[PDB]
């Protein structure tokens, strides 16, 4: 069900964030040619105070990746079907809290759109954790969204049947009649 | 003797169902056409013994068809178009004219084949002379008839020519050609 | 013009060489009556008792019997 898809997608995204974060030394911040050639930290290099920050982010992303892999291959039977209810807390709440931080990120004026390997998996895994809160919140049967598909398909079918019988050709004309 | 229980002095060769319908009752093994309604031998038997004509008809046409002639394949569903053209899309008059022309052509072909067979018997009688060296100018009527009825494979006539040219022995003949089965592949043909 | 007419004439001659149904066996995917093949049978309404009368002369109209 969409629980498995949720967790395995968090696996893929976190492991790719690791494979792209622990294999490259660092990206480079744009120089913004002519931006206060003196102070204001412009036209410089990234500092040794953020590479370790990136590695710490990557390590946390890996720990939550392995945690998601464990939960996924454990609750694949959805041995303990109900114990994870504890770690459920840990797996979701903080995630949402994570997003909150990033949701206040534009307020603090921190730029997240320029760099790739830092805030991408940030917002990805945070939103995916909120979405796992959803998967546990409304309990998609993996056959209920298919039921919504069928509902909208039936509605549109009833629309096109009316459109046909009213503006194209009468159903009494097209279909064969019997008894004579 | 791989057979554990029973092993007669002659080894068992498996038998399998036939794959084609036999020659009718009326046709000769040769190339000449038949009498086209009634065979000539029908006249020398009792009236109460010639039910085999119509019985053979009933058999080849409806009753014993070998389940290998009812295989549905991709080749047979196009041969169906060809045959249905010939049987439903052509008027019987043109069919009749083509029939007459084909009969005439086949008669001429048979005459040619008979002449060729006679020439072959001369040549082989001539070569057996060099072969055995001495007196025998003879051939075998067996081989002439077997050549006229297409009962020898080419390898057989080659081996026979060699055997004649080397040892004579004009009465030592290849065993016989066996009947060709109906080729099948898969859903293909 | 002669060639473009000779084509039609050859086709017409070929259709003439047929002359009938002699040589044509029966067929079960194609009966001779369209009503059997098309499953057409009258119902209950539209049934006039003296309509059968009309039926007869219509037959008599086409079976060519000038009595009518
Ligand atoms: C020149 C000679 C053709 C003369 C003729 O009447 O030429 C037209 C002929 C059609 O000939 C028709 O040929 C018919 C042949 O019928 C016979 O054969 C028919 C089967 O085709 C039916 O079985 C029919 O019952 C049986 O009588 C009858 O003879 C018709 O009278 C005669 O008009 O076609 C043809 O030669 C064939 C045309 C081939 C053109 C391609
Ligand atoms: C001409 C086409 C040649 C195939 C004709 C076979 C006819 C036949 O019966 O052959 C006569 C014999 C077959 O022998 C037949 O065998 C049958 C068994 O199913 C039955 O026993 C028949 O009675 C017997 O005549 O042919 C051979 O033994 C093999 C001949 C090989 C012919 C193919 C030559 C072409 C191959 C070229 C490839 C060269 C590449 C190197
Ligand atoms: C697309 C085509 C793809 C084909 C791939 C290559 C196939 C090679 C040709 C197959 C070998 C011929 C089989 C055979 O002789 O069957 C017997 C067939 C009739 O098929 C038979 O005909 C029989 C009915 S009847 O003979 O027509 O009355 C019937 O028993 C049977 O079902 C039917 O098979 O006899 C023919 O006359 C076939 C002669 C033409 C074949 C050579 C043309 C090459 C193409």
């Amino acid at each position: 069900t969409v629980a498995g898809l949720l967790l395995t997608t968090t696996i893929v995204v976190s492991l790719y964030g690791l494979f792209a974060a622990v294999f490259a030394p660092a990206p480079a911040l744009p120089v913004a040619v002519g931006a206060w050639p003196g102070t204001a930290a412009a036209a410089a290099v990234m500092d040794g105070s953020a590479a370790g920050l990136r590695r710490l982010a990557a390590g946390g992303l890996l720990l939550t990746a392995a945690a998601s892999h464990g939960l996924f291959d454990f609750a694949g039977s959805v041995p303990n079907p109900t114990i994870y209810s504890l770690l459920n807390l840990g797996f979701v709440a903080a995630a949402v809290l994570q997003s909150y931080f990033l949701y206040i990120a534009p307020a603090w004026g921190v730029n997240v759109n320029w760099d790739t390997a830092l805030w991408g998996p940030m917002y990805g895994t945070a939103f995916l954790g909120l979405v796992y809160g959803l998967v546990a919140l409304t309990k998609f049967d993996w056959s209920s969204v298919v039921d919504a598909v069928l509902r909208v398909a039936c509605w549109f079918a009833e629309l096109t049947m009316w459109f046909w019988d009213t503006f194209v050709w009468k159903f009494s004309w097209s279909e064969k009649t019997r008894r004579a | 003797t791989s057979a554990p229980f029973i092993s007669p002095m002659t080894p068992y060769v498996p038998e399998e169902e036939p794959t084609r319908t036999p020659p009718s009752i009326k046709d000769t093994g040769t190339l000449r056409p038949a009498s086209e309604w009634y065979p000539q031998w029908m006249q020398y038997r009792r009236r109460e013994d010639n039910y085999v004509f119509w019985q053979d008809k009933f058999m080849r046409c409806s009753t014993d068809i070998p389940w290998a002639e009812k295989r549905w394949t991709l080749f047979s569903t196009v041969w169906y178009l060809v045959q249905q053209l010939r049987f439903v899309g052509t008027p019987p008059a043109l069919r009749y004219v083509a029939f007459l022309g084909w009969r005439a052509l086949m008669f001429q072909v048979y005459a040619a084949h008979k002449a060729l067979v006679l020439w072959q018997c001369k040549l082989d009688a001539g070569l057996a002379r060099i072969g055995s060296g001495g007196a025998t100018a003879t051939f075998s009527k067996t081989m002439a008839l077997r050549r006229l009825h297409w009962r020898n494979s080419p390898l057989a006539e080659a081996l026979y020519a060699l055997n004649l040219y080397k040892t004579g022995r004009v009465h030592l003949l290849p065993p016989v050609a066996k009947p060709i089965p109906r080729p099948t592949f898969f859903w293909l043909f | 013009a002669a060639v473009a007419a000779g084509w039609h004439l050859a086709s017409f001659a070929l259709n003439l060489a047929f002359w009938g149904v002699e040589g044509m066996p029966p067929d079960r995917y194609w009966p001779t009556s369209p009503r059997i093949r098309l499953q057409i049978r009258p119902g209950r309404y539209g049934n006039m008792d003296g309509g059968q009368r009309v039926y007869m002369d219509y037959l008599a109209r086409s079976e060519g019997v000038p009595l009518n």
